[PDB]
RNA sequence: AUCGAGAGGAUU
């Protein structure tokens, strides 16, 4: 692996390095190791960095990956996007998926998680745990067409 | 007689087919620069020749003038579009009562048909008309 | 103020080292009237570049992420679409997994 | 269906002028005149004939879209000299070339067999 | 010209579409996968004709 | 559409006059573009015009059939000896002025499926017409004084321009919209409305 | 309203590079060795060689839409059989006691090395360019 | 409860979503034959009578801001910066 | 019309594949792009 | 999801579509026949009556007119029948719902809709042609090119409703977009393919265009540059009246490979003030890039002023291009002799090393490379000298070709087409794939049953030896067969994959919009960013800079 | 499909050399070739009018009443 | 004479092969142009249809009899049915004709344009006559017939022009070259090798001199000399052709002219 | 009218 660092005498340079690289997966116990190191070293599961190394980290990896799927392709999108849809996964303690199980059964409001997937069962529970729903998020306003609170919505005008 | 004979799938396995019935296979006793690169005759064994590669084609393709000058998707594309087109569909067109038809004002055999726009009866069934055309940047549109 | 502080400490390095004493002086010899134009200028420029409070920034970031995902079909390494998709349903059972050891 | 008949290249509708005529306001003494039916068959003749004159600046004519019979025709000219008359003057020594065109096609004409 | 090949069922031209189906009375031998706990199964589809 | 993947649908529409054309005093049936050249690679396109040209010219049939041996060379030299530059271009002269092209132009006989869908079979608007039974909401189709389905996948895109009060509108003064009479108590429609 | 330098120059080098209708040109000042200049010359309205020799102005001088000639009947600061008008973008420190002007004539380009000029070839909008014989 | 005429930090600016609104709402009332503010110089557009009417100060509306909380706060379409 | 007479449908491991075996029997080409890409076949 | 989510919805409109060069930037070519149907509610008021009841007599049926006319008591006057139809007298506060006219609020969009960008509000332009017209320029966001796509108008019927689409949603304001802080609309096709032949050294304009170019672009001042050339002729540069459609104050700078303020290559680019002084014109300046024009014009100038920056750079651009001409012939696509050999002498010798390693690996020689089988180092060892092969010989081809060549020229734009692109066409088509790997077997140990068993070499494996000048031989034909075949695949498939991701990604972010106090949050309020983009910036503004602070020897540095 | 009067592209009527067109081939036994010249088509946009031309007018007269 | 220069070489009652020494680019096109689409003519535009039992459609013959050439000399004295004060057509405005045609024999009966029939009053002048050049004497061919088929028709043919349909064009084909060596470079050549061993010297490099390797560039040079030919349909014979094109180019000048007048 | 299927367009 080719690798840019500073000479004393201040420019960057050239210094080529050995990496290693490898086939499956158990940092617990690679990272432990002598001669290698543990402040360094990089396994593409952002699920076992998750594990070993604690959610805030865990993000920056699932980061790097979405990233590295973007632009291993020669596209690039800006950062800000990105880091927000990571952000969102990694804010509820753990991996909060992009499916059902993750986000979608998240304390919301019940108008909300209707438009999504399990459209009937969201309806029946939230009629016997009794939700109350709260009508501040899109999908609530379209449902029963408002002006939902966006951008020309946030505020509110008086004279 | 037993000229022909009917080959399956299956039973192709055990087989070894020729693709040229000349060149193929007579002695191996100067080469025109623009003829296409033909492998070889690196086989002993040939039980049968195959009748005219250009066969592999089905219907459709069959239409398509060259389309061994060109890429898969494209051909394929073609064969989608080959359906779509128009004119000639029958001759009793007059005398059928079908919903919707649409018939070619002046239709014309191509310009540079295939060895099976023979058999599909193209030629006298057409659908396009020869059309000059022009391929050079013009106006803006 | 002590966010403030920080939101704005990556653009700073720039403007300080755009607008250092030599820098201004001897590369692009500006004036005094010039100068407090420049100034005058950057800080409304700036104030112009803050997002805006109503600004739906949701589904923003996800056509964001959506479309050039959208530009991909096809050494070893699961990346494409397929990756992608492993990445959202935080994939257990990853196709190709790895360390790479320093 | 919402195809516009073709007439409607060569004759002209409703209010509608053959020319109409404007004041330039970018430059000094300048003018365009507008077209009606018309094309660069005409166009480009008055144009290119209106560059020979010695006694004018600019000179120029546009369609501005396909789908329409216009053009338009913007004439600079010396001080004092009305850009009419450079027109004028200009469309003239066209009947001209081609009055003498006419005729001396026709003496030749003559002079073949078949 | 035409061919045929098709039926007539009021009024309208119908083709039957030649369907595909995996051959019946042969031997298959199928590797399967991991968390499976066969390992490999022969199978055959027996039909009588 | 041509005959190789090659669709397209008119854009406009010259009259002989305006129209480039060469010094045979030739004109064009249709004009397509170069970039319809390189990032598709059809050859035979182009291949099947400079074939036909000789076609057109000896009187005979073009032998487009696949793997025989036909090359680019044997047409050329076929073009050589019948008037013209052995690979396809034609120096024409442009239509409004009649200035010589800078350029040379390919320019050859080159056969071109019409196609079905048509244009004016689709254009369909609409402005308030006919309503399904169950919903009160617009009826499919463009068959029927249609409507157009504002895509829940296209909600999306209103959401992102913060444009809210258009989204409101969109959803209501036309699809629906309803005036229901609701209970301060039972949160519900058991309101009798005995109006007037 | 005046000239502003005048040398006569020694053709070095010809260079068509992948061009027909231009030329960068390579030549060098007779007497003064301290200095060179390579140009962009339309070689299709005035033909170069190698080893010729050509006398070169700049002026500023013989701003309103660019009147037609007409000019049998003008002055025209030309006993010159090619002339062109451009822009002067950089003027470079070749360290020294040594200079170089950098003129560019809508796409053509001049590069012009020396000293003495300093109070002469300006900032300026202005450029003409007078090449003859 | 409010929020006090001091203590204010939600920018003093203009968001074009205010704006956009501002000027629609107005643009409403103007196009319903409602008084106008200024003198119509030569343009008869409702929308394009309010975007003057803006660019001279005089729309008589006041922006409440919502916080997440619940609490809010007011800016006169005069205290507030229209930079863009 | 010829074209359409004759047809192959296949209801529904890699089946979308134009396959080694398909030389001669299946076209190549003919096979309708996108919904039900390679499934239906052309002989 | 069927009905409340998404409505079917009234005053809306779809056609074909089709791009028309003298159409500005955010308009909309809207066919009679449709603007005759759509219908804007507007009240009468002291400002409109004089247009508005000339509007109602007008009649339902010629265009600038109306249906339906809306009273005091709210019912309905159906203007296309009623006894009372050539009279009315439009009583204030009333309303007419007239036909969409020029200059309109219209909602514009494309399904499959992807960005904020797949919509935006365009500028009605009524026409000829039963079609919707429009800016080529405005082909990208919407994605979609002239061979059949149908595009949506929705005809806004608040007056804000209107302004909504206008001021936030209006097209020039979406030129840079936030996704990737760059311009997303750049010009295009021929345009560019000739913005290029334009601005050549060897291209020089004289007088008689120079006039009408000049008059072309619909902002110039009357003002006739003076001629670079003055001499023997009087000409000017293809750059010199390219440089009347840029603005004022707009400066631009490149350098590429060999630019060296003197670009003995006219490498690279410089732009200062209006004027162009050096380089030649193409897609990294124009195109939709970062460090290009558009991406500089909209921010120092305005959306506005670098709208209608499009169609000027475009009205002369068409225009020189339409009096030069371009093209693509097979000649195109020809190559020369001692290079045809070359290309041949250069396959040869790379189908003769497979040969050779395929010899070695069957006298188990071949050393097994950490982690791979004795095969799958075999594969790789192949795969690796033929694709390299098609490359050199690719290239080898790039070389061969001259400077008139269209294609060589377009690619040297950039306006359609790479190098690969070439490569095939005149040199050699490459290896053909499934599955990430070369061509399988079928046949018990064979491709093919016209191949003996265990044949391990290219020829047998799907190498297509052969150019698409040249033809394609019957095996070759069926494994490139083979191949696309796949790609076919995927668009079917790969697509609905994505179709899915998205409306997930969608209904997971939704909500989150950052609030007053710049805090990112959503519908409980709960926090997810503390300051949007860790710097409360919007995406659109910002642009890659430089921090030169960072580079440089701790010497240079204190110099 | 009764053969055309004038070519789409060049104009020169091409109604009347059609009986033509067929006697010079199988009467005097000519080629497609020269018995194209023969009748002045000399623009091969107006040639190839002529000898793409499919004339099922003839089948079309089959059918009976 | 005095100016632009009109010489013959060959020219039959169809082509006229000339040169067309000193003349501005401009005209010499705009004539082009002006007489392809803008000189007046008679043909077809309005067919009533009584009976007709053809295997082609009424909509589809109609439009062939469009085409189909009509005598279009004295045709400048005919009146536009768009002007002219009688409502739809009058013999002042119009030619009717008539064709009628029926299935006679068992071997197929053509439909000739020679089959056509005037029916309005010429008041003598030279009309739509159905041209034929047809050796045999047979005007096109409208259609075919078998045993028992009718047809029914009656053609109105009005003044039109080819800006409103192909139709009213009187004109076909029209060579047109200037400067057969690239003396003037107004083009740039493709090529591989030669670009003179590669492009064919055109019929007209008899009429110019060849340029001499030596001699540089002539820049000032501009478009003289103009080597045309113009082909006829018939409807009027090609002398009048590019007669009534100097003709009509001139009118459309004048116009103008007449216009400014007027303000 | 409504439910049910099949054919095709657009993402190259
Ligand atoms: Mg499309
Ligand atoms: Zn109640
Ligand atoms: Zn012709
Ligand atoms: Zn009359």
């Amino acid at each position: 692996y080719d690798r840019k660092v500073p000479s004393p005498t201040g420019e960057y340079v050239k210094e080529p390095e050995w990496v290693l690289e490898t086939d499956g997966v158990n940092l617990s116990e690679v990272m432990t190791v002598p001669g290698i190191d543990p402040t360094r070293i990089y396994t593409n599961s952002f699920i076992d960095i998750m594990e070993v190394l604690g959610i805030e980290a865990g993000r920056a990896a699932l980061y790097k990956e979405v990233y590295n799927v973007i632009a291993s392709d020669g596209s690039y999108v800006n950062y800000r996007h990105m880091a927000l849809l990571v952000d969102v996964m990694t804010t509820q303690g753990g991996l909060t998926s992009v499916t059902r199980h993750g986000f979608n059964r998240s304390n919301t409001g019940a108008l909300m998680r209707c438009s999504f997937e399990e459209t009937v069962e969201i309806l029946f529970e939230a009629g016997a745990s009794a939700e109350l729903d709260d009508c501040r998020g899109v999908s609530e306003n379209v449902i029963l067409g408002q002006m939902a609170p966006i951008g020309t919505g946030a505020f509110d005008v008086m004279i | 007689e037993g000229l022909v004979e009917y080959i399956d799938a299956e039973e192709e396995e055990s087989i070894l087919i020729a693709m040229q019935p000349e060149d193929l296979e007579p002695a191996e006793a100067d080469v025109d620069p623009a003829k296409r690169i033909r492998v070889s005759h690196h086989a002993t064994t040939f039980t049968h020749c195959e009748i005219h590669p250009s066969m592999i084609l089905g219907v459709a393709a069959s239409i398509i003038p060259f389309p061994d000058h060109n890429q898969s998707p494209r051909n394929t594309y073609q064969s989608a579009m080959g359906k779509q087109a128009m004119g000639v569909f029958l001759t009793n067109y007059n005398v059928r009562m079908d919903t919707m038809a649409n018939i070619l004002y002046y239709p014309q055999k191509p310009l540079g048909t295939t060895r099976a726009m023979e058999y599909l009866k193209f030629r006298e069934l057409p659908a396009g008309q020869n059309a000059i055309v022009a391929i050079a940047c013009y106006s803006g549109y | 103020q002590n966010a403030q502080r920080d939101a704005v400490t990556l653009f700073c390095c720039l403007l300080r080292s755009r607008l250092a004493t030599r820098r201004v002086l001897q590369e692009y010899r500006l004036t005094k009237q010039a100068f407090d134009w420049v100034l005058s200028n950057i800080e409304a420029q700036f104030l112009r570049s803050v997002v805006h409070p109503g600004e739906m920034v949701g589904v923003l970031a996800a056509q964001s992420i959506g479309e050039p995902a959208t530009q991909m079909t096809l050494k070893k390494v699961t990346s494409g679409v397929p990756r992608l998709k492993e990445i959202l349903n935080v994939a257990k059972n990853m196709k190709t997994p790895s360390l790479t050891v320093y | 269906m919402n195809a516009p008949d073709r007439f409607e290249l060569f004759l002209l509708g409703e209010g509608e002028s053959k020319l109409k005529i404007d004041p330039d306001t970018k430059a000094p003494n300048a003018v365009v005149i507008t077209f009606e039916k018309e094309d660069h068959t005409l166009g480009n003749l008055i144009r290119a004939e209106l560059l020979n004159d010695r006694k004018v600046l600019f000179a120029a004519y546009k369609v501005e879209h396909p789908f329409f019979a216009r053009f338009k025709l913007r004439i600079q000219t010396t001080e004092g000299y009305d850009p009419k008359d450079a027109l004028k003057n200009a469309c003239n020594s066209i009947i001209n070339k081609l009055g003498a065109l006419k005729t001396n096609f026709e003496t030749e004409w003559n002079l073949q067999t078949l | 010209f035409d061919m045929g090949g098709y039926f007539i069922i009021n009024g309208s031209e119908k083709v039957l579409i030649a369907q595909e189906r995996s051959a019946g009375n042969i031997v298959q031998v199928f590797k399967k996968a991991a968390p499976s706990p066969i390992s490999h199964v022969a199978e055959i589809r027996s039909a009588l004709e | 559409a041509s005959r190789h993947g090659q669709k397209g649908t008119i854009g406009i529409t010259y009259r002989r006059e305006d129209m480039p054309f060469t010094a045979e005093g030739i004109v064009p049936d249709l004009i397509i573009n170069p970039h319809a050249i390189p990032s598709r690679m059809t050859v035979a396109h182009l291949i099947e015009c400079l074939l036909s040209k000789v076609a057109a010219l000896s009187g005979n049939e073009g032998d487009a059939s696949p793997f025989t041996d036909i090359t680019v060379e044997g047409i050329s030299k076929l073009l050589r000896e019948h008037g013209y530059q052995s690979r396809g271009f034609e120096v024409m002269y442009n239509g409004h002025t009649g200035k010589k092209l800078m350029a040379q132009i390919f320019f050859g006989p080159t056969y071109y499926q019409r196609l079905r869908h048509m244009v004016d079979d689709k254009i369909h608007a609409r402005a308030r017409g006919p309503m399904q039974v169950l919903t009160r909401q617009p009826v499919e189709g463009r068959s029927r004084d249609g409507g157009l389905r504002f895509g829940e996948m296209e909600r999306d895109c209103m959401i992102a321009h913060g444009a809210a009060s258009f989204l409101k509108e969109r959803l209501m003064e036309a699809s629906d919209a309803f005036r229901v009479h609701i209970c301060g108590i039972c949160g519900l429609m058991t309101v009798i409305a005995k109006l007037n | 309203s005046n000239t502003l330098f005048d040398d006569i120059f020694q053709v070095s080098e010809v260079d068509p590079g992948r061009y027909n209708k231009v030329c960068r040109i390579e030549a060098a000042s007779t007497t003064q060795d301290q200095c060179k200049l390579t140009l962009d010359i339309n070689v299709e309205l005035f033909p170069v060689a190698a080893q010729d020799s050509l006398t070169v102005t700049i002026a500023s001088s013989l701003t309103r839409s660019w009147r037609p000639p007409q000019a049998g009947d003008r002055s025209l600061a030309d006993d010159y059989d090619y002339v062109m008008y451009g822009t002067a973008y950089k003027f470079e420190e070749v360290s020294k006691d040594l200079i170089a002007v950098y003129y560019s004539f809508g796409g053509l380009l001049m590069r012009l090395e020396g000293n003495y000029r300093n109070l002469n070839n300006l900032k300026q909008e202005n450029a003409y360019l007078l090449i003859r014989r | 409860k409010a929020i006090p005429k001091d203590q204010r930090a939600t920018t003093p600016y203009m968001t074009k979503y205010e704006r956009a609104r501002i000027l629609g709402t107005r643009a409403l009332q103007i196009s319903m034959n409602a008084p106008v503010f200024v003198d119509l110089e030569g343009e008869t557009d409702p929308l394009r009578i309010a975007m003057k009417e803006l660019a001279e100060k005089k729309i008589p509306l006041v922006i409440r801001r919502y916080l997440p909380d619940g609490s809010f706060e007011d800016w006169s379409v005069e205290e507030l910066i229209v930079d863009l | 019309t010829l074209s359409h007479l004759r047809r192959t449908n296949t209801p529904i491991a890699k089946p979308r594949q134009l396959h080694n075996t398909h030389w001669g029997l299946v076209c190549p080409a003919e096979t309708p792009e996108g919904q039900a890409c390679g499934l239906v076949k052309n002989l | 999801r069927g009905n409340l989510m998404g409505k079917r919805v009234d005053f809306s409109a779809r056609t074909v579509i089709s791009g028309d060069p003298n159409l500005e930037l955010d308009q909309v070519g809207v066919p009679k026949s449709i603007a005759k149907t759509l219908t804007y509610p507007e009240v009468v008021t002291p400002y409109n009556i004089d247009r508005l009841t000339q509007l109602v007599r007008n009649g339902p049926n010629e265009h600038p007119g109306a249906k339906y006319v809306i009273r005091d008591s709210g019912d309905r006057i159906d203007l296309r029948y009623s006894k009372r139809a050539g009279d009315i007298q439009l009583q204030y506060g009333w309303k007419v719902e007239r036909h969409i006219m020029d200059n309109d609020p219209v909602l514009f969009n494309r399904q499959p809709s992807l960005h904020k960008m797949s919509m935006m509000a365009h500028r009605v332009k009524v026409i000829p042609y039963s079609t919707f017209r429009l800016n080529l320029s405005v082909t990208s966001p919407y994605n979609a090119d002239f061979d059949g796509d149908e595009m949506n108008l929705h005809v806004p019927q608040s007056e804000e409703t209107r302004a909504e689409l206008s001021q936030l949603c209006a097209v020039p304001l979406q030129i840079v977009s936030p996704q990737s802080n760059k311009p997303c609309m750049g010009i295009v096709q021929d345009t560019l393919c000739g913005i290029r032949k334009l601005t050549l050294r060897d291209t020089f304009i004289e007088l008689d265009q120079v006039l009408n170019m000049l008059y072309w672009v619909p902002d110039w001042d009357g003002v006739i540059p003076t001629p670079a050339i003055i001499k023997p002729k009087p000409l000017w540069s293809g750059k010199q009246i390219l440089s009347v459609a840029i603005p004022n104050g707009i400066h631009l700078q490149r350098f590429d490979e060999g630019t060296t303020l003197l670009s003995p290559k006219d490498n690279g680019m410089l732009i200062i003030d209006g004027q162009i002084i050096f380089g030649v014109v193409e897609k990294k300046t124009v195109g939709s890039s970062n460090g290009g024009l558009i991406h500089v014009v909209t921010r120092e100038k305005g959306p506005q002023v670098c709208a209608k920056l499009f169609g000027n750079i475009q009205k002369v651009v068409n225009f020189w291009l339409l009096h030069n001409g371009f093209s693509t012939g097979i000649g195109d696509t020809i190559a020369d002799g001692p290079t045809m050999r070359e290309i041949t002498e250069t396959i040869a010798e790379a189908k003769k090393k497979v040969l050779d390693v395929t010899k070695e690996a069957q006298a188990n020689l071949l050393t097994a490379k950490h982690g791979m089988t004795l095969r799958e180092s075999f594969e790789d060892n192949v795969v690796r000298f033929l694709n390299e092969a098609r490359d050199k010989a690719g290239r080898l081809a790039e070389v061969n070709l001259k400077d008139l060549n269209n294609v060589k020229q377009m690619v040297m734009a950039g306006s359609k087409g790479s190098f690969i692109n070439i490569a095939q066409m005149s040199a050699c088509v490459g290896q053909q794939s499934v599955e990430g790997k070369r061509i399988a077997f079928g046949f018990v140990d064979r491709t093919l049953p016209h191949f003996s068993k265990d044949d391990y070499s290219p020829e047998s494996k799907g190498f297509v030896e052969n150019s698409y000048l040249r033809g394609l031989t019957p095996q070759e034909f069926f494994f490139h067969a083979m191949g696309g075949r796949e790609g076919l695949i995927d668009t079917a498939v790969k697509t609905a994959e994505t179709g899915y991701i998205q409306r997930r990604l969608v209904k997971a972010l939704e909500d989150i919009m950052v609030h007053y106090d710049n805090t990112t949050r959503n519908s409980l309020g709960n926090v997810i960013q503390f300051i949007y983009g860790e710097d409360g910036m919007d995406a659109a503004h910002i642009e890659k800079q430089s921090l030169d602070t960072i580079g440089g020897s701790d010497a240079a540095f204190e110099k | 499909m009764i053969v055309p009067v004038r070519c789409f592209s060049c104009g020169k009527v091409v109604g009347d050399k059609w009986e033509s067109y067929l006697n010079l081939l199988q009467e005097d036994e000519l080629d497609e070739g020269t018995a194209l010249s023969r009748l002045g088509l000399k623009r091969y946009c107006c040639r190839r009018m002529i000898l793409t031309h499919v004339d099922l007018i003839e089948k079309f007269l089959r059918y009976n009443p | 004479e005095e100016g632009p220069q009109v010489k013959i070489r060959e020219a039959s009652k169809d082509n006229v092969d000339f040169i067309l020494s000193n003349v501005d680019l401009a005209m010499a096109n705009s004539l082009r142009r002006v007489m392809i689409a803008e000189i007046p003519t008679l043909a077809i535009d309005s067919v009533e249809v009584e009976t007709n039992t053809t295997v082609l459609a009424d909509e589809f013959i109609a439009h062939r009899l469009g085409l189909i050439p009509l005598q279009s000399m004295d045709i400048e004295q005919l009146e536009y049915s768009r002007d002219c004060f009688c409502e739809d057509h009058c013999d002042k405005c119009s030619v009717v004709l008539t064709l009628q045609a029926f299935g006679e024999s068992e071997s197929t009966t053509n439909v000739y344009s020679k089959d056509l029939v005037i029916v309005s009053n010429l008041m003598g002048r030279n009309i739509g006559h159905p041209i034929i050049q047809d050796k045999e004497g047979n005007g096109v061919l409208i259609c075919k017939l078998r045993k028992g088929q009718e047809l029914k028709l009656t053609c109105v043919a009005k003044k039109g022009i080819a800006k409103e349909h192909a139709k009213w064009g009187p004109a076909a084909a029209i060579e047109f070259e200037y400067d057969p060596w690239n003396k003037l470079k107004h083009t740039d050549y493709w090529y591989e090798q030669d670009s003179a061993k590669e492009w064919p010297q055109s019929k007209n490099c008899e009429y110019e001199d060849p340029p001499n390797e030596g001699d540089p560039f002539d820049y000032k040079a501009q478009a003289d000399t103009f080597y045309m030919n113009v082909e006829s349909v018939g409807s009027i014979p090609v002398d009048q052709v590019v007669v009534r094109g100097i003709d009509t180019l001139q009118k459309k000048v004048a116009s103008i002219l007449l216009a400014l007048t007027q303000m």
